[PDB]
């Protein structure tokens, strides 16, 4: 009666999309506006090592507790971190040959925000910022598994 | 139609809903039956929460007769809250 | 009782007839004359 | 009968926003743009799902591909009983016109058109695929 | 005001349309000219919206021909009580229950047929029954053959009832529309008189015949020697022998002094230990509490005095502000349209159909029902399945509403609007969600099975490596287990023995056990979980996507059955809503054979077997625990092992199993030319065949055509489904009836 | 782009127009039949090769044929 | 103008009319302290182009799975110089005849 929580985009029924308080509510805004991946600002190499390095730390896990080495004690851990490794160094291919194969013709044509202004174009969305993003990715990930097996090996009470 | 543009406030917070919530509902939730002998449903399990909070990081154990007071108690007080909201009756009764 | 004779005159209902005519009789054969394999009589 | 433009600001009918709107052929390639002038207030159904009202006057939509202009169409014109048109858009502000294209839809014969894509000869009276055979490409012998 | 409403005399009686094939249609009625014309006459014989566009004709149809069902069913009620009187050892197994097996049909003996006579026990010979009259009979407190045939022609006489009412009200008197769209009456009526009035009359039943006949049966008395039941009724003194409250006639009832009926209205909670059944006082009580329950809930719409509510206000009452304008213009919907109503009872009512089924083998209602195993196997499976079929034509006839029946101008915002308006997130993520569990749920047994072939099993799912522990389903077990003594203090035992406590053997075997709970029933229980979902899937993505979609934006015009619309756009081969439920079919298919085999192998494995008096030796011996997780393990331990009797039934008295086995593989592998080819190639091919026939002059004056795509379709999932599940009859009922 | 050929046989009854759901079939005047018409493909880029327009037409073996070939982002009706 | 009472399809404003808006991408500095641009920007200098680090890759995954055939003979469970340490299925062959 006279109340409504559920909009359409901006007005506009006639684009796809229908805002929800799963997508449009204030803390979700706000808090999917300070991920790494949408501000925008920022040069993308140091995107590329935050993302490595919150990834590689959490792979390093399931293959240390769940791998065929689990039961024997104090090598467990080893043969973890060392194939988290190499899932990351896999992960580094695939984002050069994506890289490779997106952004290789031109771009789109315009873009502006939803309280409209018209905002410029991402730097991320260019073939030398995606190589720089992979280079970080690579370096962050590999380094948050190193991670993995330091806070392991130095930790009060891991179990 | 719907809307334009989705609004900031759709919870519209009435400070005196949850604290009739759980206090509307304990007041009467900690009488005392036949049922058990003299026993509350949240004095029972006051026992039981700090009775397994006793020995900490130990799990309770999975039949243990006070995880059917934490879903039986819990089943009426997010109940009893979700028809205190609808005490918003501003605009519908 | 023409039409009733006529819907008698349809198709599944003669199927059904006659397959019961020929079903019947190979059944009555197959009773008093049990078993049989070779022609030679 | 001059080829029309349409006018840009006139309204749209009331809908709640459905998913099945605008996808992102819009944003690089192209979306369809149809108008048509109501006289009374009635509920019409979006070849997309739900139902909206139309407005007493012009009105305007904006749809994905042609298929949809064509369904609207249709129902707007066998129900109803009204002259929509719509616009080909593409995205940066180049508009095609298109259905009629010729002022009369293309039913009702309008003298001055120029027939194309029309052979005249029966249709088994075309050669071997044997005899079109190591051409620049595939090709069939009714395309000769 | 809520009247009677009926019109005199609106269609004669004569068989002049009977002469005339295809009369009802405007399209069908030219005569054939093809062979597409049969199947169409087949095809659109009840489709009663496709005769005429009148309410009114199509409710008065409908209305008769729902009593020419039920006479049929009277016809078929009255059959199975004719058997179980005439050619049954019905007598013969009331004297013995155990050793004696249930046996209701005898072969004639004719071709060599005559080996199909089992030695069933009791001086007969004949089929083993497993419909499990004998224990409803016993249950009823039938004791004579006599009353049996007695039953017989009842049934048969009400079943002449039914036609002729039939008859009545389609050609004599047959109602208006008004008539019809009075819900509220009907509910009122139905929930009151029908349900109600029904638990009414059988507690009466069960109180003055059920009771007293099976207590002198259970007391060991043979069944000649015990009183008939009208002796029953007008002796109170026996009754008082039996249960003293009795002597006291009904002043407790009319004084509110209901405590002195604990004699024969009870409620004590496992089982009967000498019988294997429920105890029967529980049973009236239990129909005197629904009576009272239905009675009351029947007084709750308006008729016609002012008391009531209104079906209209109930609805229009609810919306919030999620939803817009909430249930404004259901009403309109429900009382306007058949197929929406057929929708909604079709889902209620299969899913109500196995509810019973789950609740028919955990407490087993009727006298020496648990321990005639294949008893419990069929009754179980049979429900199963017909519940299953009951939901997918709910999917069925809630697209035809879609299709036909649903216009946008009086549904504006409403709950049906925003569902269409937002199905593109529902069947998103009811993708996602299938595709998640399918592969956890099924991956974990290709992993199990990896990993115990590659010689290390210590990496495997199972009980003792890596362990899933359902400890939810476990912590509800003990809940409920625990009950009688905190959450239920008048209650003697649990609600039933598979909760956990004591075990019940009545003759050797066992009724029932308690079950446990280990990794196998957790993958088991999520395999059941995704396939599931997998048919909501198919099945509400073909409602939903029933009027139009991104794909074809006029899918509403093509109607409800239509086979493509080109090969173009890529290809829209099945694009119908039709389609949808045909695949759904198929899925069906196979979520219900995985239940029906976790039921079979989990009771062959943990429940059932005999008391040997050294402990329990179950039939397979307990093999459920560590061979559920490996496909080997189904594939040997399940159907290889098991099949042992079903095929070498040849030459005992069990060989018709043995042999429709086959058979059913037969048409199994036959649907496949209807699934996978097309109908090109064979209109070609009948075009030669009957180029062979002009060549001799037969050629026929109707003209050969071969089958439309749908009939394709159709014929070929109808042999699929046929071919499977009486493979998986012929299986069930040679195994459990050789070793059960 | 798909090839749409319209023959001489044709009688010109615009079965074929008021069934293509995408408007590549228009009338045009011709001098060869009884009802002075003739339908023409104009517009084949715009054709998803439905075969709407071969089930729509009267006279046997068709008037109208609808030869696929190769595909685009129209012919193919994807919408995103 | 588009945003106006349903005035919507502005010709000349494509980017509003046409469904292309930034959801959730803010724009700004400073999401970092400062000298870690400098910390990682010098040490990605190396890999930042498209050949670099696919050099790199190469690289490493060639000297970490050539040398993990002869130096991963920490156990690998079975194979590696473990062995069948029992004649496991020598004269096992057959069943009905033996064949070693
Ligand atoms: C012929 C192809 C092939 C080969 C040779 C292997 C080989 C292997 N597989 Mg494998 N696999 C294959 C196909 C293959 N796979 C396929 C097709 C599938 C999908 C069905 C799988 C799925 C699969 C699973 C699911 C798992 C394996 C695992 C393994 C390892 C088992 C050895 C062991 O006991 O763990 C000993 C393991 C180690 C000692 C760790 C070594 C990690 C890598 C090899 C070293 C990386 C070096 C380092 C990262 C380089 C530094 C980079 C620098 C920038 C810092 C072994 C490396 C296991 C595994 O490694 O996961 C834990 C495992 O769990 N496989
Ligand atoms: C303060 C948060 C906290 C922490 C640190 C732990 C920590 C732990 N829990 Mg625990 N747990 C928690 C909250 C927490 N739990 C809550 C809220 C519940 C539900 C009431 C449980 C229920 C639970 C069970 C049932 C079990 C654990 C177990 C464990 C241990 C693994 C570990 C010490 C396991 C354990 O060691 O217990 C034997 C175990 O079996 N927990
Ligand atoms: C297509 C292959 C085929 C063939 C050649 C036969 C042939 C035969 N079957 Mg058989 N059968 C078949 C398929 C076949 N059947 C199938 C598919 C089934 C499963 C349904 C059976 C099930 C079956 C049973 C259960 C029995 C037979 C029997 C018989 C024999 C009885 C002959 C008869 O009717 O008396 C002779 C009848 C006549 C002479 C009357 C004909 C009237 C005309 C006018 C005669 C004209 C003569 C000049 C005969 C050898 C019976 C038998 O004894 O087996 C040897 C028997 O008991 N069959
Ligand atoms: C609906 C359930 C049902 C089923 C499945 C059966 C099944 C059977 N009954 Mg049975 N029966 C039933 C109800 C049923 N009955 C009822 C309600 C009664 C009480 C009247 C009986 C009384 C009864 C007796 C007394 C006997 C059987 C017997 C049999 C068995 C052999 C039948 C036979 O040889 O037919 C013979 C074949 C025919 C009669 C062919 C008739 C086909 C005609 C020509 C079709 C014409 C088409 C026409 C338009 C439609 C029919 C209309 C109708 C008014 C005639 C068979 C297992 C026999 C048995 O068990 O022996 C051991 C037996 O002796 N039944
Ligand atoms: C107490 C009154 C009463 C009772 C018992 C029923 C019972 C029934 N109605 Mg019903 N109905 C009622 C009042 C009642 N209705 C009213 C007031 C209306 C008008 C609003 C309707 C309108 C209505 C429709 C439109 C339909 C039914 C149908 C049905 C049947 C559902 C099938 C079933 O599961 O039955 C289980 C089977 C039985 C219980 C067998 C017992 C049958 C006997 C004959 C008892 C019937 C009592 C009879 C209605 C009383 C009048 C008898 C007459 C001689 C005057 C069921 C027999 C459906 C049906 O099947 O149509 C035939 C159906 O389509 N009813
Ligand atoms: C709905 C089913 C039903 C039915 C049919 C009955 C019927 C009966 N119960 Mg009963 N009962 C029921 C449910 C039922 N009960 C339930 C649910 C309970 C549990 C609370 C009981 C508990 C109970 C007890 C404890 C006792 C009975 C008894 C009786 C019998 C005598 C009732 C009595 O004293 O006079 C009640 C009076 C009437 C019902 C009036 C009948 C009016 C007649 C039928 C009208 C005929 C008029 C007509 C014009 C005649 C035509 C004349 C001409 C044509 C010839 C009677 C057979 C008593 C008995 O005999 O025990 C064996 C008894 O002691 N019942
Ligand atoms: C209460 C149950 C119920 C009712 C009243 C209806 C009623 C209707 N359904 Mg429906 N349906 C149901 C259940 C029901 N259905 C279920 C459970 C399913 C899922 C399988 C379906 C699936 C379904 C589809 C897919 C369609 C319908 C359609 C229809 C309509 C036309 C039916 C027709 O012409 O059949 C004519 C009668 C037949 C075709 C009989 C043939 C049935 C099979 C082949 C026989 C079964 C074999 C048998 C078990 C074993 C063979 C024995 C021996 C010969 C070997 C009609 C309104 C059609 C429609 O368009 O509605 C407008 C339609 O397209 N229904
Ligand atoms: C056994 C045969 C089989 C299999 C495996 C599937 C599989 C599937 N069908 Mg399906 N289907 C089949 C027969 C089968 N169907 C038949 C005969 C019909 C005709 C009725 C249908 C009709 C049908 C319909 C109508 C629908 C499906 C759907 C699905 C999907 C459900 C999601 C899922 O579980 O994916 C998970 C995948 C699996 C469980 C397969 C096994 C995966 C293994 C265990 C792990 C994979 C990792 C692999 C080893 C790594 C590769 C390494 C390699 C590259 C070296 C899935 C792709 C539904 C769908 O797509 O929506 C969700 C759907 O709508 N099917
Ligand atoms: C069980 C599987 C099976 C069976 C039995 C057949 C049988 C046949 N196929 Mg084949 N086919 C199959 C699977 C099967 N196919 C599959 C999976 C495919 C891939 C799509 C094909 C593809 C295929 C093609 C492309 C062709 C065939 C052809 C044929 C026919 C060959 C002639 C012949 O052998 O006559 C023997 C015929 C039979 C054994 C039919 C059974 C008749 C029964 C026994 C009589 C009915 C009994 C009884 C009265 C039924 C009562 C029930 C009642 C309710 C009606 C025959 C009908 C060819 C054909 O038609 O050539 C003439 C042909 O062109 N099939
Ligand atoms: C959780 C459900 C919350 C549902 C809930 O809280 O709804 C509450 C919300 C209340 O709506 P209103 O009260 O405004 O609606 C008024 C009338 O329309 C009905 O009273 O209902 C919705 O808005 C529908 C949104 C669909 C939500 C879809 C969630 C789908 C989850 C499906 C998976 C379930 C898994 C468990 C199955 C047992």
């Amino acid at each position: 009666k006279k109340a409504q929580v559920i909009s359409p985009v901006n007005g506009d029924p006639f684009v796809g999309m229908l805002e929800t308080p799963v997508t449009s509510a204030p803390i979700v805004a706000t808090y999917l506006s300070n991920l790494p991946a949408y501000r925008t600002g920022v040069a993308p190499v140091l995107r590329g090592v935050e993302i490595g390095l919150a990834h590689g730390f959490l792979l390093a896990g399931p293959f240390i507790k769940l791998g065929p080495l689990r039961n024997v004690p104090e090598t467990a851990e080893i043969a973890g971190s060392l194939s988290a490794a190499g899932l990351v160094l896999i992960l580094a291919l695939c984002l050069s040959i994506y890289g490779s194969a997106q952004f290789q013709s031109t771009p789109s044509i315009g873009v502006k925000t939803l309280s409209g202004r018209s905002v410029a174009r991402d730097p991320l969305f260019s073939a030398d910022g995606w190589s720089e993003f992979a280079a970080g990715f690579l370096v962050g990930g590999e380094a948050g598994v190193a991670w993995a097996y330091v806070c392991t090996q130095i930790l009060p009470y891991y179990s | 139609a719907s809307n334009k543009s989705f609004p900031r406030d759709w919870v519209k917070t009435d400070p005196l809903v949850p604290v009739l919530g759980f206090a509307g509902w304990t007041i009467p939730a900690n009488i005392g039956v036949s049922a058990f002998g003299g026993q509350s449903l949240f004095g029972l399990f006051t026992q039981s929460i700090g009775e397994n909070l006793a020995h900490f990081p130990t799990g309770p154990a999975l039949d243990d007769k006070f995880w059917l007071y934490l879903i039986t108690y819990h089943l009426g007080l997010f109940l009893t809250i979700t028809l205190g909201q609808i005490g918003v009756q501003g605009r519908k009764q | 009782m023409k039409d009733f004779t006529t819907y008698l005159s349809t198709a599944p209902v003669i199927a059904t007839i006659w397959f019961t005519f020929t079903a019947g009789l190979l059944i009555e054969i197959n009773r008093y004359f049990p078993d049989p394999l070779v022609f030679s009589f | 009968w001059t080829v029309p433009t349409l006018n840009p600001d006139t309204p749209s009918p009331i809908f709640g926003g459905s998913t099945g709107g605008l996808l992102r052929k819009a944003q690089t390639e192209e979306f369809y743009v149809i108008t048509w002038e109501a006289k009374k207030e009635q509920i019409f159904e979006m070849p997309t799902g739900g139902a909206a009202i139309m407005r007493q006057g012009p009105n305007l939509l904006k749809f994905g591909k042609k298929e949809q202009c064509l369904a609207l169409t249709t129902q707007l014109r066998n129900k109803f009983k009204l002259t929509p048109c719509f616009y080909r858009v593409f995205p940066d502000g180049k508009v095609q016109y298109l259905h009629p294209a010729d002022g009369v839809y293309p039913e009702k014969v309008n003298a001055g058109r120029v027939g194309a894509n029309q052979n005249m000869r029966r249709i088994g009276q075309n050669v071997n695929p044997i005899k079109v055979k190591f051409s620049g490409r595939m090709m069939s012998p009714a395309e000769i | 005001k809520v009247k009677i409403a009926v019109d005199r005399n609106p269609v004669e009686t004569s068989f002049e349309k009977w002469a005339k094939p295809g009369h009802f249609s405007r399209t069908l009625s030219k005569g054939p000219n093809t062979t597409t014309w049969i199947w169409n006459l087949h095809a659109d014989a009840h489709d009663f919206d496709s005769h005429t566009s009148d309410l009114e004709e199509i409710s008065r149809k409908v209305f008769s021909a729902h009593f020419g069902q039920l006479g049929i069913i009277f016809i078929w009620l009255s059959g199975m009580y004719f058997h179980g009187a005439r050619f049954s050892n019905y007598e013969a197994w009331l004297s013995d229950p155990t050793h004696i097996k249930p046996s209701a049909q005898v072969v004639w003996p004719i071709v060599g047929q005559e080996i199909l006579n089992g030695d069933v026990g009791g001086g007969f010979q004949g089929i083993q029954i497993t419909s499990g009259f004998f224990q409803l009979w016993r249950a009823s407190g039938i004791t004579s053959e006599l009353q049996l045939y007695t039953t017989a022609i009842g049934g048969l006489v009400m079943a002449a009832a039914m036609f002729f009412a039939g008859w009545f009200h389609y050609h004599k008197a047959a109602p208006k529309l008004e008539w019809f769209q009075n819900v509220e009456s009907m509910l009122n009526h139905h929930l009151g008189g029908l349900l109600g009035l029904g638990s009414l009359a059988w507690a009466g039943h069960q109180i003055h015949v059920s009771l007293p006949v099976n207590k002198l049966l259970d007391a060991g008395v043979d069944p000649k020697e015990i009183p008939l039941p009208h002796d029953l009724l007008l002796n109170r003194a026996i009754m008082a022998d039996l249960y003293p409250s009795f002597a006291k006639g009904i002043a407790p009832f009319f004084t509110l002094n209901w405590s002195e009926y604990s004699d024969f209205l009870t409620f004590k909670g496992g089982l009967n230990p000498v019988t294997g059944g429920l105890w029967l006082s529980d049973t009236a009580h239990h129909h005197v509490a629904i009576a009272v329950l239905f009675l009351v809930a029947g007084h709750m719409y308006r008729t016609n005095w002012g008391i009531g509510h209104s079906m209209k206000e109930i609805l229009e009452a609810h919306r919030g502000p999620f939803t817009g304008e909430g249930h404004v213009g259901l009403y309109e919907i429900l009382t306007t349209s058949w197929h929406a109503q057929l929708a909604i009872n079709l889902a209620l009512f299969g899913s109500l159909s196995i509810i019973v089924a789950h609740h028919m083998y955990a407490m087993p209602p009727y006298p020496y029902l648990a321990t005639d195993y294949g008893t419990q196997l069929s009754l179980f499976t049979h429900h199963t399945w017909i519940g299953g079929f009951c939901i997918v034509g709910a999917g069925a006839h809630a697209a035809i509403f879609m299709v036909r029946d649903y216009d946008p101008t009086n549904n504006y915002n409403n709950l049906l609007d925003r569902v269409i308006r937002h199905r593109d997130a529902i069947i998103s993520h009811l993708n996602w969600v299938c595709i998640f569990l399918g592969f956890h749920s099924f991956g974990l047994y290709i992993h199990n099975d990896t990993m115990s072939a590659l010689g290390r099993p210590q990496d495997m799912f199972s009980d003792t490596a890596i362990q899933l522990q359902p400890v939810f389903a476990q912590w509800i077990q003990n809940t409920h287990f625990l009950a009688p003594q905190l959450t239920a203090p008048n209650a003697l035992a649990a609600t039933s023995l598979t909760w956990g406590g004591d075990l019940v053997a009545v003759g050797g075997k066992v009724a029932m056990m308690p079950i446990s709970l280990g990794t196998s029933d957790f993958m088991v229980h999520h395999i059941h979980a995704f396939t599931i979902h997998v048919t909501v899937l198919i099945l509400l993505k073909g409602v939903l996507f029933a009027r139009s979609s991104r794909l074809i934006p006029d899918k509403a015009n093509l109607g409800f059955r239509f086979p493509c619309d080109g090969p173009g756009r890529g290809g829209t081969c099945q694009v119908s809503a039709w389609d949808h439920v045909f695949l759904g079919l198929f899925w069906m298919y196979n979520s219900l054979s995985i239940v029906i085999f976790h039921f079979s192998w989990k009771m062959q494995s943990d429940v059932w077997g005999t008391v040997t008096a050294s402990g329990v030796s179950h039939i397979t011996g307990g093999n459920f625990a560590q061979s559920a997780n490996t496909i080997n393990g189904w594939l040997r331990d399940f159907l290889w092992a098991q099949s042992s009797q079903v095929i070498q039934s040849y030459g005992s008295a069990l060989s018709a199993y043995g042999l429709i086995f086959l058979g059913a593989h037969f048409v199994w592998a036959f649907s496949l030319m209807f699934l996978f080819s097309g109908r090109g190639y064979w209109q070609e091919l009948i075009e030669s065949i009957v180029w062979a026939h002009n060549k001799l002059k037969v050629a026929p004056a109707i003209q050969p055509r071969a089958l439309s795509i749908t009939q394709g379709r159709a014929v070929g999932v109808a042999h699929y489904l046929l071919g499977g599940i009486a493979t998986t009859w012929s299986f069930f009922l040679a195994r459990i009836i050789s070793v059960g | 782009a798909h090839i749409v050929k319209i023959y001489d046989t044709c009688i010109g009854c615009t079965q074929c127009v008021r069934a293509c759901p995408l408007d590549v079939l228009e009338m045009v005047p011709w001098d060869g039949c009884k009802a002075s018409q003739m339908a023409s493909a104009p517009r084949t880029e715009d054709c998803v090769g439905c075969k709407r327009c071969e089930t729509a037409c009267p006279t046997d073996f068709l008037s109208v044929r609808v030869y696929l070939g190769s595909e685009s982002t129209r012919s193919m009706g994807l919408s995103y | 103008k588009y945003g106006e009472n349903s005035r919507y399809f502005d010709l000349q404003d494509m980017e509003n009319t046409t469904g292309s808006w930034d959801m959730y991408g803010v724009d700004e500095k400073k999401r970092y302290p400062d000298n870690q641009a400098k910390f990682f920007t010098q040490a990605t200098d190396i890999i930042s182009r498209r050949e670099s680090l696919r050099a790199l890759v190469a690289l490493s995954g060639i000297a970490a799975i050539v040398t993990y055939g002869l130096k991963g003979a920490k156990d690998a469970d079975l194979p590696i110089t473990k062995g069948p340490q029992t004649t496991g299925e020598n004269g096992k062959g057959g069943s009905v005849r033996s064949r070693l």
